RNA sequence: UUGUUUUCACUUUCUCCCCGCACUAAUGUGGGGAAAACUGGCUUUAUUUCUUCAAUUAUUUUUUUUGCUGAGGA
RNA sequence: UUGGAUAAGGUGCCUAAAUAUUCGCUCAUGAGAUCCCAUAAAAGGUGUUGGUUCAUAUGAACUAGCCCUGAAAAUGGAUGGCGCUAAAGCGGA
């Protein structure tokens, strides 16, 4: 929490545990950018979560539904609203904190070339026994009328190809640098070579 | 309670090629290739190529989990049977007053049904991938559905039987329909 | 290159409180690399500086400080309670402070 | 040495009798062995059982010894068989159970946890009869037979348990549960 | 007997689960007061409890430990039925296993980190000076290559 | 109702033999039978910085780093 | 008024303090979440976990923990909210 901005990819995290760890970072003061929100997991069967969303959809202001609960079915807005329900968003400071979060589906330009981190205390692999049931947020949002699941995958394929080429070039550069390093050790005063040898550099 | 180890052994026949990597299985043989995955249940299976006998082993387990070992073993045995001897399902179409008119099109898929209880309409089913439909060479009212995969052929045979279910009459008296009569191999 | 650091970084959290009560005599501070109670006790006597900016000049300059001290830990995770000469304004709860190292041992 | 792994159960040896009177001046002497948290609780249970089984109330008795029996081979592994009696919501029952441990009270601690977990039985409704050591050829339960084969081996399949300091909340590569 | 064919064949089946629990496993300790030390399994009590003993070489006594506080390592010593501390010390001394762990990928990094943590001010500056010297040779060989 | 007194079980080994001849989850295994005292246990020394000398209680003596306060004026 | 240390209750976020440790149980196509306190029964289950008897290692009977059926109302709604299943649920340490 001592950085200008952190970037988190949410592929493989459970919704509640991730949303709880983001809210305290926001309250303490930290910008957060969350990407790949369509790959978030929840800890029930897909049908059991579709029923819960159907319960959410049928509560509305009787006299005028323009007001009242607004049902947002993109995956990124779902996490946005789940975090909003863990902040004191009706004061001033708690509204300031809510504005320091940005959410995306996919991985647009500025962040496709930045470093992404993960939160191990929210990863499904470490938190859910292997004989339990779970669903994916993209499938659920499609089942309630989102309509953009396919295009995101189509774009992710291209992004991954470009990243693969970049990684190839990076590995070549690293090997070329390792050779230059190993040559230059022979051309230094011996005592500097011992002091580098002793401390494992 | 928990049990430390439990194992079962399944032999490989003579004319079969096998491969297992991450609980993903492929088998090959005279009549084609079959693919199947098992990445939803905790097992580490061991394949001995020089000998036969894939082996399935499970560490600490409970009665509800231990019941899935024999299931996997039987699925493996069935797909071994599939590639050396295709599965066969025989079906008899039985009528009382109106004879049933069958018709196979499209390279031995897509059976067509006419005159079921004399109704002037046409009913279709279309076989699952890998399954071929044909009528018997010996007897009048037999259809053969067959080939290489027990699940696909048995479910095609089931799709045919439920094609001609009888509506709101007494079904202990109106017995017309198409029924599975024998299960064997080719 | 220039302007050496010679201090450890920190963020000022709220006051010492419960649910629904305030007690603004002490303030809670978080230290950058400290996340156990045993390690937080290492800093238990150091001097704290909170430096901020204004818009007018006050004595020829546009910067002023409020001095404080590290008094104790706050329980199991490396947070501390600090006592300042004047109470910290609540419009500062995400800002920076300098955990100095002057009173050396 | 590690106070996060200790249980608070010890064993005691208590001896008692009644105050001698003009009608009775060589009264019987009684002994018991009790598992408790401290010696005061053990004396409490001793007088409870004296009153219930014999006609001895504390206020006209007298205590003679409290000794706290210790364990002779605290690092060898034994097999233990326990006899119980506990009250359910709709009756009173009695059972036999078996444990594996290195100390008798190390097994009594397990027994209390198992009886809370499996049956929701509180410590106040449980009476313990006859802890004893049993040989390995007279074991009756299937989950003890598992552990006494010729050559015991198995892989370790737990998730890691790290120190609080290296439990960094915001990581740079997603870890693995395999660990071979 | 078994021919060479079967023989190497036994030595070619890389099993999924290596590193079993048994008398002689190494088990760097990960949680608790004795965290960051080495030890040995000498007996197993239940599924979850294990008796552990690092001989008088390491600073751990013979004691009981929950199994979830351990990390099994590659090295195992073939020790006997119900060994005690005295014979275990002799066996670990004669087999020379501790210092062949120190040559692995993880022992080297543990030792190097400990070395770095004990450095003084002058030693830190010496490391900085050596790196600054090395950078010049880097950047002159580079400019020669292109 | 207690103190003696007898009977038979209790140890595993990377050793040997027979049967299944590779059958195991295992760089081994299932059934049957032997050997030894390496390992484990017990005696007599003469020893404690190779190593250990613990834990709880009773009774005593110190120690590192630091927060807050300075009433009175004989 | 200034310091210190608690009670009753709490320690995933709202919200100051444990995503603490160490044992068991539970999967719910209407789970559950503790004085007062804000409802549920008789009768059933070849769900799963322990236990007690009678019968050459298979049958039968019985018993009690969590879960399920019995279980229908009027504006849109309430374990306080989010949510939570390697619990942030229930019984202990
Ligand atoms: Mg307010
Ligand atoms: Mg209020
Ligand atoms: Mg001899
Ligand atoms: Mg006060
Ligand atoms: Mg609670
Ligand atoms: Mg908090
Ligand atoms: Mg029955
Ligand atoms: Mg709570």
């Amino acid at each position: 929490m001592y950085k200008k901005e952190y970037v988190i990819d949410c592929k493989g995290h459970l919704l509640g545990r991730l949303a709880s760890l983001i809210a305290k970072e926001l309250l303490n003061g930290q910008r957060i950018v969350a990407v790949r929100c369509e790959d978030i997991n929840i800890s029930g069967s897909l049908y059991r979560n579709k029923l819960k969303y159907q319960e959410f959809l049928r509560l509305r202001t009787n006299t005028n539904p323009k007001k009242g609960p607004l049902h947002l079915r993109e995956p990124s807005k779902i996490l946005w609203r789940c975090v909003r329900g863990m902040l004191p968003h009706k004061t001033y400071k708690g509204q300031l904190a809510l504005k320091k979060l940005k959410v995306c589906v996919g991985m647009p330009y500025p962040y496709d070339k930045k470093k992404k981190y993960v939160l191990p205390s929210a990863l499904r692999a470490f938190r859910l026994k292997k004989h339990r049931r779970y669903c994916r947020l993209g499938t659920l949002s499609s089942r309630v009328g989102w309509n953009y699941d396919t295009l995101v995958k189509k774009n992710e394929v291209l992004r991954k190809q470009v990243s693969k080429a970049y990684y190839k070039k990076k590995v070549n550069n690293l090997n070329e640098k390792k050779e230059i390093k190993t040559e230059a050790l022979n051309l230094i005063n011996p005592e500097q070579r011992q002091v580098l040898e002793n401390f494992g550099y | 309670m928990k049990t430390i180890v439990s194992t079962q052994k399944v032999l490989i026949p003579e004319g079969v090629k096998v491969a297992i990597n991450a609980r993903k299985v492929t088998v090959s043989g005279k009549y084609g290739t079959l693919r199947r995955s098992f990445r939803h249940l905790p097992i580490d299976i061991r394949l001995n190529k020089l000998k036969k006998y894939i082996k399935v082993v499970m560490w600490f387990g409970v009665p509800d989990s231990l019941a899935c070992i024999r299931t996997v073993c039987t699925h493996l045995k069935n797909m071994f049977t599939g590639v050396t001897k295709k599965f066969l399902y025989k079906m008899r179409l039985v009528h009382a007053h109106f004879p049933i008119n069958s018709n196979i099109v499209d390279n031995n898929t897509r059976i067509e049904i006419r005159n079921y209880l004399g109704e002037k309409s046409v009913r279709f089913v279309k076989a699952l991938p890998g399954v071929v439909i044909e009528k018997s060479p010996n007897v009048k009212d037999e259809i053969y559905v067959s080939g290489a995969d027990i699940e696909n052929v048995s479910l095609t045979a089931a799709l045919i039987h439920q094609s001609v279910l009888c509506r709101n009459k007494d079904i202990r008296k109106f017995l017309d329909g198409i029924y599975v009569s024998e299960v064997t191999t080719v | 290159l220039q302007a050496v650091r010679l201090y450890e970084k920190g963020v000022i959290l709220g006051y010492k409180r419960s649910q629904r009560n305030q007690d603004p005599n002490f303030t809670l501070i978080s230290i950058k690399n400290v996340n156990t109670k045993k390690h937080a006790q290492f800093y238990v006597g150091k001097r704290v500086a909170y430096v901020y900016r204004t818009t007018k000049h006050h004595d020829g300059v546009k910067i002023k400080c409020i001095w404080g001290k590290v008094c104790r830990t706050h329980g199991n995770s490396g947070v501390i309670r600090a006592k300042f000469k004047t109470h910290i304004p609540p419009k500062a709860f995400g800002d920076r402070v300098r955990i100095l190292m002057y009173p050396s041992n | 040495i590690d106070n996060s792994l200790n249980t608070n159960i010890h064993q005691y040896h208590i001896v008692g009798r009644a105050i001698p009177t003009a009608k009775d001046k060589n009264p019987n002497v009684y002994r018991m062995c009790i598992f408790a948290k401290n010696d005061t609780n053990a004396k409490s249970r001793f007088w409870y059982f004296m009153k219930k089984i014999n006609k001895l109330k504390k206020s006209n008795g007298e205590l003679l010894a409290c000794e706290q029996i210790k364990e002779r081979f605290p690092l060898r592994v034994k097999n233990y068989g326990v006899l119980l009696r506990y009250d359910s919501r709709t009756g009173t029952h009695n059972m036999y159970k078996e444990f594996r441990d290195t100390t008798k009270e190390g097994a009594i601690a397990q027994l209390y946890s198992e009886m809370a977990g499996r049956h929701r039985a509180r410590a106040s409704s449980i009476n313990i009869i006859r802890i004893s050591e049993i040989s390995s050829s007279l074991v009756r339960r299937p989950h003890i037979k598992q552990l006494l084969k010729r050559r015991l081996r198995f892989p370790a399949l737990h998730l890691p348990t790290l120190q609080k300091e290296y439990r960094k909340k915001f990581a740079s590569k997603r870890p693995s549960t395999y660990r071979m | 007997e078994l021919t060479e064919e079967e023989k190497l064949y036994i030595s070619k089946k890389n099993l999924l689960f290596k590193r079993f629990v048994e008398p002689g496993r190494l088990c760097l300790i990960e949680y608790g007061p004795y965290a960051g030390k080495l030890c040995f399994i000498v007996d197993i009590v239940t599924i979850t409890r294990v008796i552990v003993d690092g001989a008088f070489i390491t600073g751990v006594p013979r004691m009981v430990i929950p199994l979830k506080r351990l990390k099994l390592l590659k090295e195992r010593i073939k020790i006997n039925k119900n060994c005690k501390s005295g014979f275990l010390r002799k066996t670990v001394n004669s087999t020379k296993v501790l210092e062949e762990f120190n040559n692995s990928k993880l022992g080297k990094k543990m030792i190097i980190k400990k070395k770095r943590d004990e450095a003084t001010d002058f030693e830190r500056f010496q490391v900085y000076f050596a790196k600054r010297e090395l950078k010049k040779k880097m950047t002159t060989i580079k400019n020669k290559k292109n």
